[PDB]
């Protein structure tokens, strides 16, 4: 739906590079690239980053409900 | 099946089919049953009248 | 002689019939339909 | 006396137990009650 | 008989937010005849002014409180002193009549030789504003409004869609009776509605 805050597996924080994530993907660089810069090292945290599906976009195309 | 008959033959039993299109489309305006109970109400005026 | 009403039949989703053929993914949006439904069924009650 | 809010524009109103159930503006037929006053709470857990 | 003291004129006051809640009634162009409501001059020193009547202008849409609301109705007010004019009615201010603005309202009433209005009529005003806010519409007022605010609908998206829906299926009806000539009509007003972002 959104990224998580933390690694489910060890607790590290990943919920504050999603953003550079995308703009380093934007930039050309692969993903094991990408998330080597991001100095994500452990494969747990890795997982986290590689395989978030963002939800959230698609929610909020629908009109609010309340004004 | 070069032949010029042939191919025509082919061309129009191969269109003839595709073309199907029976129910035509309308728009609705009001309730559909509006005349069935309007005509409800003056049969049963006119049965009261007879009575 | 004219057109008479025979009754209802109910209309099932995304057909040619449907209302939602038509409307695009913005409208589809409006409509507050989700446009990974994929329609074939039908809406009793 | 009790807040509503329409289903299509979003109007925000109040009924008094007498007036059909419908928007003002738009007369939409679905409306919603709003949220409540009291005070909410979580744990953050 | 009695003249109307300040607390009275203070019982009936309708403010701009109540005339957005009620200027849609039938039965409003009666409710706000005669009554006294507080005014900006705008050439601003507020005065009180004196409803004449009420009357609809199309095409005069204006923003009433916020972008979306649209209002067609306008009121024919006059200064006592001055002539009569026409005003919308975000005009007015929701703020109470101060007792400077009611004794220059007073003067001028003086000075062009009118009275106030009666206390009995003050009482029959309140409880006609009291009868038409507490008012339960009916199923068919509540239509006729949907409709006036639809004909003041410059534009809206769910209401656009199903405009949109409804000249689709006209244009379908028209394809299916081999009509070549009102179909290009519908095709050009879809194109000049759509094309959305
Ligand atoms: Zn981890
Ligand atoms: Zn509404």
């Amino acid at each position: 739906m959104i990224i998580p805050v933390r690694c489910f597996s060890c607790g590290k924080v990943v919920g504050d590079k999603w953003d550079a994530y995308l703009r380093l993907l934007e930039e050309g660089k692969q993903e094991g690239d990408a998330l080597d810069e991001l100095k994500l090292k452990r494969y747990c945290c890795r997982r986290m980053v590689l395989t978030h599906v963002d939800l959230i976009e698609k929610f909020l195309r629908y009109n609010p409900l309340e004004k | 099946f070069q032949s010029t008959t042939h191919q025509k033959l082919a061309k129009a039993l191969s269109a003839k089919q595709k073309k199907e299109s029976y129910a035509r489309s309308v728009v609705t305006k009001e309730d559909p049953e509006e005349r069935q109970r309007r005509l409800e109400s003056q049969e049963n005026e006119r049965y009261r009248l007879e009575r | 002689g004219n057109k008479v009403h025979i009754g209802k039949v109910p209309i099932m989703l995304r057909s040619k019939f449907c209302s939602l053929r038509t409307l695009d993914e913005v409208d589809l949006y409006k409509m507050k339909e989700c446009p990974y439904d994929m329609g074939g069924y039908f809406v009793i009650n | 006396g009790v807040k509503y809010t329409c289903g299509a524009c979003a109007h925000n109103f109040s009924l008094n137990k007498s007036d059909p159930v419908r928007c003002k503006e738009c007369g939409h037929r679905v409306i919603y009650k709003a949220r409540t006053k009291r005070m909410i709470q979580f744990d953050a857990r | 008989s009695k003249p109307a003291t300040l607390s009275d004129i203070n019982k009936i006051i309708f403010g701009r937010t109540a005339m957005s809640k009620y200027w849609y009634y039938p039965e409003f162009d009666d409710v706000v005849k005669g009554m006294y409501l507080r005014l900006n001059t705008g050439s601003s020193p507020y005065k009180v002014v004196e409803v004449l009547g009420s009357q609809r202008i199309k095409g005069s849409a204006y923003g009433l409180n916020s972008k979306e609301n649209n209002c067609d109705m306008y009121l024919k007010v006059a200064f006592p002193n001055q002539k009569e004019m026409v005003r919308p009615l975000f005009v007015f201010s929701d703020s109470s009549i101060t007792h400077p603005e009611f004794d220059l309202f007073l003067r001028e009433l003086d000075a062009e030789g009118l009275s106030v209005m009666d206390l009995r009529d003050v009482d029959y005003k309140y409880h006609q504003l009291k009868e038409m806010s507490s008012r339960s519409l009916s199923n068919d007022e509540v239509n006729s409004i949907v409709k006036m605010k639809q004909s003041l609908s410059s534009n809206t998206g769910f209401n656009t869609v199903l405009k949109k829906a409804q000249l689709q299926e006209e244009l379908e009806e028209a394809r299916d009776a081999h009509d070549h000539e009102r179909v290009a009509r519908i095709e050009a007003e879809l194109k000049s509605i759509g094309a959305e972002s």
